[PDB]
Order: structure tokens, then sequence, then C-alpha cells
């Protein structure tokens, strides 16, 4: 575990003992690794910078630049956790807890996201430490991918207004059925624009020159959409595919590159990461020993290694 | 019962005419709403003088 201690600082709420009991299996984020540390880099207070508050876009910036732990056992002395980033050598799958509306699967990546659910806000209150607690909602990973691609879309809708207010919400999520609504009061502006350009900076890259023979099939991608049963699932509704369709441009140097093998390299190399350069790192990963093949909310699941 | 001054005026003639009939096939596909991959082929023939 390489252990990591944190200790119970000073005095004790004698029903707040027992709020540090039932959060077994949470994350904390401590931004060091220390044999001792304080609690008071832990709260949200510490993830309040000069003056403000993160928004929910900026608490993803706060957890980039810190370290995610797990609470393996509570003492009324300290309390014991082990360094995500380092040491997760655990062939006993030191195990957490899933506080999340989501019936997961067995073997999902689960990646952590702020609470910025409608009614899962994970606030617990501390009066004695005078501390307040957001403890990240761990998630499946394409679920959490397509929770960040909402958020800094509707923060893109905080840049211009122009349309009426009628907006989609960008606040009806859909896994199997369920229907979730999540918390839009606030977008911090710097946390929307360097999570902007860096969606603009990095789809530059990924195209390239061989990239643009592909763009003169279009029109050969809706000859498909009439003939099949896939292609036309494939190809969206709500999509600027089809609305695109209402050439070499020869200039050949040397053709001796392999430009169309060259195309797929460079847009995988930006294009292929956007959910990771936005969002946190997936580590934490889905694994039952009894056969389980899903995990109930609340329960506490085995984690094992890095997907 | 036709009396003169009706066929009379049949002098009227001059004026509009047919010069012989002539059948017309102008045929057709499915429509949009039933025109698929299979039939895209399929046509349908209409004949009318």
């Amino acid at each position: 575990c390489f252990e990591a201690d944190i200790a119970i600082p000073s005095g004790i709420s004698r029903p707040d003992a027992a709020a540090l009991q039932r959060c077994e299996g949470r994350v904390v984020f401590l931004p060091t690794i220390r044999r001792q540390l304080a609690l008071a880099d832990v709260a949200h207070e510490s993830f309040v910078s000069g003056g403000v508050s993160p928004d929910t876009l900026g608490l993803l910036l706060a957890y980039r630049r810190r370290f995610p732990a797990v609470i393996t056992r509570v003492l009324p002395t300290r309390i014991v956790a082990c360094p995500v980033d380092l040491g997760l050598t655990h062939a006993g799958t030191v195990n957490l807890r899933n506080t999340s509306p989501v019936d997961l699967c067995n073997g999902d990546p689960v990646s952590l996201v702020p609470p910025v659910f409608e009614g899962q806000a994970t606030d617990v209150r501390l009066e004695s430490l005078d501390l307040t607690l957001r403890f990240p909602v761990p998630l499946p990973t394409p679920l959490a991918r397509e929770i960040v691609a909402r958020l800094v879309a509707r923060g893109i809708r905080d840049l211009n207004p122009r349309t009426p207010g009628e907006l989609p919400d960008l606040n009806v999520l859909y896994y199997n059925g369920a229907r979730l609504s999540l918390v839009a009061d606030v977008q911090q502006l710097a946390s929307v624009n360097t999570e902007l350009r860096s969606l603009v900076l990095n789809m530059v890259y990924s195209i390239t020159e061989g990239t643009t023979l592909i763009l003169t099939l279009i029109p050969r991608l809706l000859a498909l959409s009439a003939q099949d049963g896939y292609v036309n699932a494939l190809l969206q509704m709500q999509s600027v595919t089809r609305e695109a369709a209402q050439a070499p441009m020869l200039m050949q140097d040397g053709e001796r590159r392999l430009p169309l093998y060259e195309a797929l390299v460079a847009w995988l190399a930006h294009a292929g990461q956007l959910g990771d350069i936005l969002a946190l790192a997936p580590a934490v990963r889905v694994c039952t020993f009894d056969g389980a093949a899903v995990v109930q909310s609340g329960d506490m699941a085995p984690v094992i290694r890095y997907p | 019962v036709v009396d003169g001054p009706a066929m009379l005026t049949l002098q009227v003639l001059a004026h509009n005419m047919a010069e012989r009939t002539t059948a017309l096939l102008c045929s057709a596909a499915p429509d949009a709403g039933a025109n698929t991959a299979s039939t895209a082929n399929m046509r349908i023939f209409d004949g009318a003088l």
C-alpha cells in the first residue's frame, strides 16, 4: 500500500465521528505523498482557490493537479489512505464505495467526477472542524465521457447568447432508461476557456495532409444510407453530416509517403485523445470475485489497477 | 328533336377541334416512403389515350 496516514487533528463532534465511519471506501484528494498530513488540505475549502470556488469544470481542473486516495481503515486517531497514483499494487484489491445512482456493470473502467448530480450532492458537514466535504462520484467511463462534453458545451453557450431562450438543456442523460438531470448554476469562464482551447488546439493537429482525401467521400456516406441498416443507424439525425451534403487538389509531391495511412495516425493523436485531456484519468476497474455481474448503489466493490 | 338553328350554329366547328388520339405512357417509381434498395429497380407503367 505504501501506507499514508491522515490524523484526526483537533476534536470531534460525537455523531460526526460516525459520519467518518460511513465514508469508508470513498476518495480523498490530497495534493501530496505524505507519511502524515493535516486534514486542512483535504476538504473543499482547499479546493476553493484564491477568493473563488471552482465550477464543476474548474473542479475537473482542480482534481487535475491533486492526488486521489482510498479510505482503507478508519481509526478515531487517524485515517489510513492508500496513494492511488503509486500504491495500487494490491492483489488484495483495496475496496471502494460506489456512491452513484447508476448500477454499473462488471468490467467497467471507473473514473472520478465531481458531484454535479441533482440529488447526490455527497455533502457532509463538520462544524467542530469547520470544513465542507464533496466526495467525487465514481462512474463508468463512457458515461463519464458523456458528461464532460455536455458541461463544456453548456459553457460554450455561456460565451454566446443570439438564439432564443429555449435552448437544448444538455441536462437529460440516457443509460438504458434512467432520465438524469444535473445542476446548471454557475459557469466560471477560465475553466471553460482553457478547456475550450485544448478542444480547439488538439483538433487543429488532428487534421493532416492526407486527411483531406477522406473529405471527398462525404457524399459516399449517404449512398450507404438508403440501402442498409447499420449505416443509417450510424448516421445521426442531429449531425452536420446530413447537413453538409447540400477534389484531390493534386499538389502531388513524391507520392511515396503513404498519405492516407499517415492521416489516421495524427488524427488519433489528438482527436483520439479527447476524453482524458479534458477529464481525469481512469485507473479504477470493476472486478468482483464472486461472479456478481453488477455492483449496487452503496456497495463495496473490489478495485483493480489501470485499464 | 334538334331544329335548324341549333345545328346551323355548328358553324363554330372551325374554331376548336381535335386531330386524333394518342396513347400516353409515362411510368413511375415507388414513392419517397417505399423506395428502398430492392424497390429502386421497380417501375409501374400507366397507359392512357
